[PDB]
């Protein structure tokens, strides 16, 4: 219905389409990875996590198998981000 | 927020928890609240500048985690149901 | 005649809004979509940090709780 | 045995069959 | 929690109630379509696979994996039992590699705390960045890799990656399986990508 | 309870290490206040009138 | 007793020029005229400005939602 529409399809394109999404935490850093489940929070179960900083100013980054990210952390989050090498 | 209910199934599941503060938090899960407190036993704990520290238990705040790294070999979609 | 809040953001769908958030970034985009918690939308989104132009993000979803105040654009 | 680690890491190399 | 607490009690009370059966009555969720250009985000690499024939076995990975952790078992021992200064990059490099220089006994990499290891992965990273891959060196990833205590600070976590990548890019100079380093950039790539959780950088 | 702090002076801290000085004028269920006659004691601290306070923000109030 | 929803709505019907101090944001607070609101505190603010600290500058902003989360004190002006 309208986690089909409404802003929370976003989300559930990940999930249907098995798409990558960037999210922008509040850590100061960004996640990028597959949506698992989400709630009506952005609690998500995320997978093959991707996560990218830069600090002292050189990039940094880490990976995650498996997450539980809570909807607390998630400032935005991009649908179809563009990433290179 | 159905997904807390995910959280919930987890017990005796040794996980690792990012702190807003940034401290890494390994420990094996004895409980999770329906608000996301999270109770562990056999813990240690990662800060910046300091030693790790082991304890034997610590419960932690839901909205003091950021996030759960949770096991490679956890089976979501059983989980998810 | 008072503008009440819920009627103002579906008011603003649709059209080029600035959405500012409680850590002080921005962005400009097209107010696509709204929900009862004033989670948003935005496509053709334009970020700003310090002000200054940092990415053209496209499609981007926005949780409701991040948001200090939105407006309309020009 | 102090460099035991020393031994570990050759017997780690060695063993790349 | 609440994503939108109510901050105010249900005159005023008069317009309030006014204001949430206006409300009630506007659309939940609302879309408009718009009637008919994006930004990179700069992502690190990741490994270079193997040139063909240098990719170990799984059975060789698992059991380097399986034996590395038992070596850390004997690592707390020594650090049970109870050096250049932690910020000196250039002490470090000469210490560990020399001109030659200290081996990594348990005696001294048991004595060192959690971000000074952490600090000399990096002086020696650096190095690794700007000089060839020798056996010292070598000895003294794994040292260091076999002193970290997890969980690992993602800082942490990121270093031992750049060196996997460092390392897989070194793999690349070679021209015989003979080549002494083969053995040990396999080693440390897949401790990094196996044992410390980073299984995007993994041989497969 | 708030009741008996009604019409008595105080100071209050608020997050982001911010305090006020005032007299309690009205409260509600959910911890927001009127204060009357308030100062913002900054650094170098005014005299910012009748104000309401939210009743999270509120970290410490003492008389 | 003044409860302080009064207070907020005799802030309404006057349309009393109001600083608003933020919650996450000790640095600049917001100014304007209330001209709606409702029980989440959300504030329809017209004619609003960003005011800036130690910098003495203000930016015109216009009509404004803004969130009432991100309320800490409300003052006229």
């Amino acid at each position: 219905e309208e986690f089909n529409t409404g802003p929370l399809s976003v989300l559930t394109q990940s999930v249907k389409n098995n798409t990558q999404v960037l999210i922008n935490c509040r850590n100061n850093k960004k996640l990028l990875g597959r949506v698992k489940a989400f709630d009506r929070h952005c609690n998500m179960v995320l997978e093959n996590v991707k996560e990218m900083w830069t600090e002292v100013p050189v990039n940094k980054d880490r990976y995650i198998s498996k997450m539980f990210l809570r909807g607390d952390s998630v400032i935005v989050v991009l649908r179809n981000p563009l990433i290179a090498g | 927020m159905k997904l807390v209910r995910f959280l919930m199934k987890l017990s005796h599941e040794t996980v690792t928890i990012e702190l807003k503060n940034g401290t890494q938090v390994h420990g094996t899960i004895t409980g999770v609240d329906v608000s996301m407190n999270t109770h562990l036993k056999a813990v240690k704990m990662t800060l910046k500048n300091r030693e790790p520290v082991q304890l034997e238990t610590l419960s932690i705040r839901g909205n003091n985690i950021r996030y759960f790294i949770l096991p490679d070999s956890l089976p979501l979609d059983t989980l998810l149901v | 005649l008072p503008l009440n809040p819920k009627p103002f953001l579906n008011g603003l769908t649709g059209k080029p809004v600035m959405v500012k958030l409680k850590w002080g970034m921005e962005y400009k985009g097209y107010l696509v979509s709204v929900d009862g918690y004033m989670n948003m939308q935005l496509a053709n989104t334009e970020e700003y940090i310090d002000g200054a132009l940092s990415g053209h993000l496209g499609e981007v979803l926005i949780r409701c709780n991040n948001v200090l105040y939105i407006r309309g654009v020009e | 045995d102090d460099t035991a680690l020393i031994k570990a890491y050759d017997k780690a190399v060695a063993s790349f069959k | 929690e609440e994503l939108m607490p109510r901050l105010l009690p249900v005159t005023p009370q008069e317009y309030l109630r006014r204001v949430q059966i206006e409300a009630a009555q506007c659309p939940d969720v609302v879309v408009a379509q718009i009637d008919p250009k994006q930004s990179v985000n700069i992502s690190l690499s990741g490994c270079q696979p193997a040139p063909e024939g240098y990719s170990p076995t799984l059975q060789w990975q698992q059991q380097q994996v399986a034996q590395f952790s038992t070596v850390r078992q004997n690592v707390n021992k020594h650090r049970s039992h109870w050096m250049p200064k932690s910020e000196d990059e250039e002490g470090w490099k000469k210490f560990c590699l020399g001109e030659i220089g200290f081996p990594p006994l348990l005696s001294i990499v048991s004595r060192m705390n959690q971000a000074t290891v952490t600090s000399v992965l990096e002086y020696l990273s650096n190095w690794f960045g700007e000089r060839d891959f020798t056996p010292e060196l070598g000895r003294w990833l794994y040292a260091l890799l076999a002193c970290l205590e997890k969980p690992l600070l993602p800082e942490a976590h990121s270093l031992i990656r750049q060196l996997a990548r460092r390392c897989s890019e070194v793999r690349l100079l070679v021209d015989s399986k003979d080549d002494e380093r083969v053995p040990a950039l396999n080693l440390l790539i897949c401790l990094v990508s196996r044992y410390f959780d980073q299984r995007d950088l993994a041989d497969e | 309870e708030l009741k008996k702090f009604m019409d008595k002076k105080l100071s209050l801290k608020l997050n982001g290490g911010r305090h006020v000085q005032g007299i309690l004028r009205g409260f509600d269920p959910f911890m927001n206040l009127v204060i009357d006659e308030c100062v913002e004691m900054a650094t170098s601290g005014n005299n910012i009138g009748m104000v309401v306070i939210r009743g999270n923000s509120i970290i410490m109030l003492e008389a | 007793m003044v409860q302080p929803i009064n207070l907020i709505f005799r802030y309404l019907q006057n349309r009393s020029r109001i600083q608003v101090w933020l919650y996450e944001q000790v640095n600049m607070r917001i100014e304007g005229c209330i001209i709606g609101f409702d029980e989440y505190m959300n504030l329809v603010l017209d004619d609003a400005e960003e005011i800036h600290s130690k910098t003495k500058s203000r930016k015109q902003l216009g009509r404004i939602m803004l969130k009432g989360d991100n309320i800490t004190l409300l003052q006229s002006v």
